DNA sequence: GCGAGTGATTATGGACGG
DNA sequence: CCCGTCCATAATCACTCG
């Protein structure tokens, strides 16, 4: 079982640099190339580099050369990849790759990716906002929500009741708005006659609050 | 030495074939005879999968319905019946020599058509003296994606200071929606009475408005 | 002796032309 | 004749196996 375990998400300022590994097991290390690529926020796949672990032979893409540094370590089947002087650019998901031969001759295994996020922004908690129709539209189902921002960083656990409500449920991706991101949810008769309050929770801040959507 | 991908997105119905084109600036095959021209899918919220290599070689684990093909510049990766389960971006590779990626082909399911379900939402209370104001506009459920948004201040149209956020075509009801958010200030959003919400959807060239007043 | 059999990816050997 | 760039790419090749 060929397997590519990837170190987890993280943060850096701009101008900072930073290393990350890629785990193997299940096969002989040295007898791969391991590749590395990346994918920007909402672009596609570019490919970085690779390395062969058995002897340090490495190659990397014209436009990451210097920027991206590959070194394995063979008594540990792992691999690492370092970027540095970081940028606004460097930010996104970056994936490791066992390059297979014989009976398949390309990509086969992936590791999970590891989220890097470039910034000099500072941690701080949701701002979470109720929100409910202010009674003027045409109207069997009525739609409210929940606002969430100001907040730093990524992710927010916002769930519904308690993870009670899916359907009719549109949470949607954190855009960035000045320095901290901003998210939304919305939800889709029982109401207000029942409660159905927005229970949103912030790994990082290490916070978690619910806030009760109240009429108006 | 690029590879350039077609379309950059296509619709197809379910049941139906979809094919997706890689075209490369020049001869992509190694001395040794070989093309190693390869398709790869990533769904969202997933790591990208091996598909094909070396042109038309299945990969094991990858459904029937997946066959590619092609040669020196063109090749062709196709889905003879297109399942639910198909939606994601598409990328053809090139292996040898420096290493590439397509630019990639997202796959969207063709569904029927359907109008935004439109919902606006004042600043809240909590909101109001911590800050700013923020009023919210959902367009959840339509189809098909390409949709516009326009924010009115007492019917004047305010289109600086707004954020939106789609979300991927929904992988059950094949749908899109939106979020639009106008940030005002407090001073700002006091100062007015009027807000409104519109979306042009290709259903007809007739707007779906909705509204409301701070009383 | 000579015709079938056999390897691969993660770059290069050859043709200009200064 | 040395060397840096550009150039197009199929194992129809080079070579060990019976």
């Amino acid at each position: 079982e060929v397997q590519l375990q990837q170190s987890g998400t993280v943060l850096a300022r701009p101008g900072a640099s930073v290393k990350m590994s890629c785990k193997a097991s299940g096969y002989t290390f040295t007898n791969y190339w391991m590749h590395w690529i990346k994918q920007r926020p909402g672009q596609g796949l570019e490919w970085i580099g690779t390395i062969y672990p058995g002897n340090s032979d490495t190659t990397y893409s014209q436009k990451f050369k210097g920027k991206a540094k590959l070194t394995a370590v063979t008594s540990t089947s792992t691999a690492y990849m370092e970027l540095s002087s970081l940028t606004n650019e460097d930010s996104a998901v970056y994936y490791c790759s066992r390059r297979n031969y014989g009976s398949s001759y390309a990509m086969d295994y992936w590791g999970q990716g590891t989220s890097v996020t470039v910034s000099s922004a500072k941690t701080t908690p949701p701002s979470v906002y109720p929100l409910a129709p202010g009674s003027a539209a045409q109207t069997s189902m009525v739609t409210l929500g929940c606002l969430v921002k100001g907040y730093f960083p990524e992710p927010v656990t916002v769930t519904w009741n308690s993870g009670s409500l899916s359907s009719g449920v549109h949470t949607f991706p954190a855009v960035l708005q000045s320095d901290l991101y901003t998210l939304s949810s919305s939800v889709t008769s029982t109401w207000p006659s029942e409660t159905v309050t927005c229970n949103v929770a912030h790994p990082a801040s290490s916070t978690k609050v619910d806030k009760k959507i109240v009429p108006r | 030495v690029l590879m350039t991908q077609t379309p950059l997105s296509l619709p197809v119905s379910l049941g139906d074939q979809a094919s997706i084109s890689c075209r490369s600036s020049q001869n992509i095959v190694h001395s040794n005879g070989y093309t190693y021209l390869e398709w790869y899918l990533q769904k969202p919220g997933q790591s990208p999968k091996l598909l094909i290599y070396t042109v038309s070689n299945r990969f094991s684990g990858v459904p029937d319905r997946f066959s590619g093909s092609g040669s020196g510049t063109d090749f062709t990766l196709k889905i003879s019946r297109v399942e639910a389960e198909d939606l994601g971006v598409y990328y053809c590779f090139r292996g040898s020599h420096v290493p590439t990626f397509g630019g990639g082909t997202k796959l969207e399911i063709k569904r029927a058509d359907a109008a935004p379900t439109v919902s606006i939402f004042p600043p809240s209370s909590e909101q109001l003296t911590s800050g700013g104001a923020s009023v919210v506009c959902f367009l959840n459920n339509f189809y098909p994606k390409d949709i516009n948004v326009k924010w009115k201040i007492d019917g004047s149209e305010r289109q600086n200071g707004v954020l939106n956020s789609w979300t991927d075509q929904d992988s059950k009801d094949s749908t899109y929606s939106m979020s639009s958010t106008l940030t005002l200030t407090k001073d700002e959003y006091e100062r007015h009475n009027s807000y409104t919400c519109e979306a042009t959807h290709k259903t007809s060239t007739s707007p779906i408005v909705k509204s409301f007043n701070r009383n």
